[PDB]
């Protein structure tokens, strides 16, 4: 059971190339839960496994790395995911987090309210979203959702550094055509499902190294159908075995350079570096509530 | 949630919390316990987890009474000593991390807990 020792499952190209109708998601182990290693919140394991998978991706990791974490609070008033991000990221990374409801966290900056009130003055390097709207549980047909996805799509288009990356939680019913289409503007993308929460239709839609141009033309409604087909076709065991050895958990200190360039100057070499996780393009000079 | 509202009807939150749990009151729950390689230095407060084999590491804001109760911090600098960092707790005190922190102080020269690591 080698997959049980991985942090989770990533959507394979076998399913990305399919062409199927959107069906109901039916997981054999639906809503089963696994006990957690200790007095330890389940979201500790979920975020650690997302981070472990991102350790295998070509993330840009500069000094003073700019990370924004939406949907960071909880009904307990604490932020387990933000603390995991603090454990994972470089010590000099800046974490900004946000939630509709009040909470306390280990971020550098914590903003309360709708994510639309979060003004990102400068481009950022990494966006993590765990936002989910309770009304999504009141299910007619399963259509693409607006909600906070309109904001995130606009963020990707305007406030994300070239070379930057995103991990955005989706579910069977919480998803966006436009966000899937925007994954085609990254060097690579997938949907990643943690083993700690394998019994849920949750996945993290991953856009790795933003290029600002269309590399893959994705039909977003069809691609969600492919995601559901994949989940319906793929046994996944609940597991946290990947968290037994944490000696290499922390994000590698890559020292990725940050350059400012005009669009006319972005040539084949620069695109190659961006696509390999070896460069960010953005200012090197402010996230607040509007 | 009982004890959180209690520490808002008093001028001495540290004593009010400690008197409450010393009298059998339930410790504050939902401190953010991390998973760590128990291979750290063992200091009290650190930028990354530092639990040894005999400690657990918590996210710092979650074990700070002042952070958790959303009340004014006592530090004259106005800056919390835990928030944004990690706090190591002896493994035998994990029933009440907030109370452990209120009850103890890092050594000013070696930064290990006095009585729980400080060899000075
Ligand atoms: C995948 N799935 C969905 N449904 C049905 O469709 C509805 C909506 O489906 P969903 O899109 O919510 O997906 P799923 O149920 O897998 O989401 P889940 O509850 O696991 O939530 C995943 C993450 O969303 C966040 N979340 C969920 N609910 C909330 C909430 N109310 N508030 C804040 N966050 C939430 C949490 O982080 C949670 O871990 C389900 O409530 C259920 O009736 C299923 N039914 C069966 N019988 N078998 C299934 O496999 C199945
Ligand atoms: C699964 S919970 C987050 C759990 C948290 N990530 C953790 O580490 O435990 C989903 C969060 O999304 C937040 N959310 C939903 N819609 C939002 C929005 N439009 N703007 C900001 N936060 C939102 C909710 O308030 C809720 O706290
Ligand atoms: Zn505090
Ligand atoms: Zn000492």
């Amino acid at each position: 059971a080698s997959a049980d020792w991985k942090p989770g499952h990533a959507m394979p190209s076998l399913f990305k190339v399919q062409n199927v109708n959107l069906e109901r998601c039916e997981l054999a182990n639906y809503k089963q839960s696994i006990p957690m290693p200790r007095g330890v919140h389940m979201n500790i394991a979920k975020y650690m496994q997302l981070c472990q998978y991102l350790n295998t991706c070509t993330l840009a990791v500069p000094a003073n790395m700019r990370v924004i974490h939406f949907g960071a609070g909880s009904d307990k008033g604490i932020a387990p995911g933000t603390s995991v991000l603090r454990q994972w990221l470089p010590t000099d990374a800046i974490i900004i987090d946000n939630d509709l409801n009040e909470f306390v966290s280990d971020a550098d900056i914590t903003l309360f309210g709708d994510c639309v009130t979060v003004r990102v003055g400068q481009q950022v390097d990494l966006v993590i979203s765990d936002m989910y709207d309770p009304t999504t549980k009141n299910v007619g047909s399963n259509e693409s959702k607006a909600l906070f996805f309109t904001y995130l799509c606009n963020l990707i288009n305007n406030n994300l550094a070239l070379g930057g990356s995103v991990a955005i939680k989706i579910t069977e019913h919480s998803w966006s055509v436009e966000l899937y289409e925007l994954m085609g503007k990254f060097a690579w993308w997938t949907v990643f499902c943690t083993n700690a929460n394998a019994s849920s239709s949750e996945g993290f839609l991953l856009g790795i190294n933003y290029l600002g141009t269309i590399k893959e033309n994705i039909d977003g409604g069809a691609m969600h159908a492919n995601y559901i087909f994949w989940r319906n076709s793929t046994p996944m065991n609940l597991s946290t075995y990947s968290l037994f050895d944490l000696s290499k958990f922390q994000l590698k200190l890559k020292g990725t350079p940050v350059l400012q360039l005009k669009e006319s100057q972005i040539n084949e070499l620069v695109i190659s570096l961006l696509s390999q996780g070896k460069l960010l393009i953005r200012d090197n000079d402010s996230v607040s509530t509007d | 949630s009982s004890v959180l509202s209690l520490v808002n009807f008093t001028v001495d939150p540290q004593k009010a919390y400690l008197d409450f749990v010393n009298a059998g009151g339930a410790p504050l729950t939902n401190c953010v316990k991390m998973l760590t390689p128990k291979t750290g230095t063992g200091i009290a407060i650190s930028v990354k987890p530092e639990s040894t084999a005999d400690q657990e590491t918590y996210g710092g804001a979650s074990v700070c009474l002042y952070c958790r109760a959303h009340i004014e911090h006592p530090d004259v600098s106005g800056v919390c000593k835990y928030k944004g960092k990690f706090v190591q707790i002896p493994a035998q005190c994990v029933r009440d991390p907030v109370g452990f922190c209120l009850s103890n102080t890092p050594c000013n020269v070696c930064q290990y807990w006095i009585g729980y690591g400080c060899n000075c």
